[PDB]
């Protein structure tokens, strides 16, 4: 096509939706990690995780107002996770390596579980 | 704005 | 913080958003335009537009599935601006550039009303 | 991946 395009528009609709989520504007479902519950919006969830796609687009749970993740998963790792999702951002420490790349393979997320393979192998 |  | 950031992310998630809005996934609501309907995220229209942030943060449109524009908008104009919010590029042509920036300031998307300004003001 |  012969279109323009503003090189800031995805950062800007991201950060806005950010916004949305820290004053749980239209938040459609709550993820519960062992006691620790987490509210979000489904299409953002969708959008960075290859298994909240194929939940949200199954024709029963697309209608779940609560998710319960394996009792496995930590709760650090997925709001690290989450803040991933929102921002672009990973929080990814020595303390917290292992969490965030097992949280990441299950809620299977490609880019993450790459960066985690890369930063373990060089330690 | 850029031509992408 | 000590954060790494993932380039591609924002756009990456645009392009998912933009492919359940193909899909009709989740989609919550129906902007009519003149004769023509489209369905979109409310979340998305939010995050782009000063306008449906208004509207949505209202206690009361927030839960509307039909939201009607003023009849002096353009659907073609309108259908450009919701490509634009859903994947950063703008089809400006010099037949539709009128609609596309009276439809971008009654939509309040500053930065599309400031290329259609410019764009004119070079012819 | 780099250091915003
Ligand atoms: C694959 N596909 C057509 C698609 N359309 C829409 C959405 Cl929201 C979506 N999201 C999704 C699927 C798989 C994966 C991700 C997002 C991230 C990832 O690492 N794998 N994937
Ligand atoms: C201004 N503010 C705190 C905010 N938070 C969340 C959202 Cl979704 C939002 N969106 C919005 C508001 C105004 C404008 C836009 C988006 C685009 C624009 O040109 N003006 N604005
Ligand atoms: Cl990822
Ligand atoms: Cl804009």
């Amino acid at each position: 096509d012969s279109c323009i395009q503003f090189t800031r528009h995805a950062s800007d609709v991201l950060l806005n939706l950010n916004r949305l989520r820290s004053r749980d504007i239209l938040t459609d479902v709550v993820i519960v990690v062992s006691r620790e519950q987490f509210r979000a919006h489904k299409t953002v969830l969708m959008a960075c995780s290859g298994l909240f796609y194929s939940i949200f687009t199954d024709q029963l749970k697309c209608n779940l107002s609560v998710i319960n993740l394996d009792p496995e998963i930590n709760p650090e790792g997925f709001c690290i996770l989450l803040d991933f999702m929102y921002t672009s951002r990973l929080n990814l420490r020595e303390g917290n390596i292992m969490a965030v790349m097992a949280t990441a393979m299950y809620l299977q997320m490609e880019h993450v579980v790459d960066t985690c393979r890369k930063f373990i192998k060089a330690s | 704005w850029v031509i992408p």
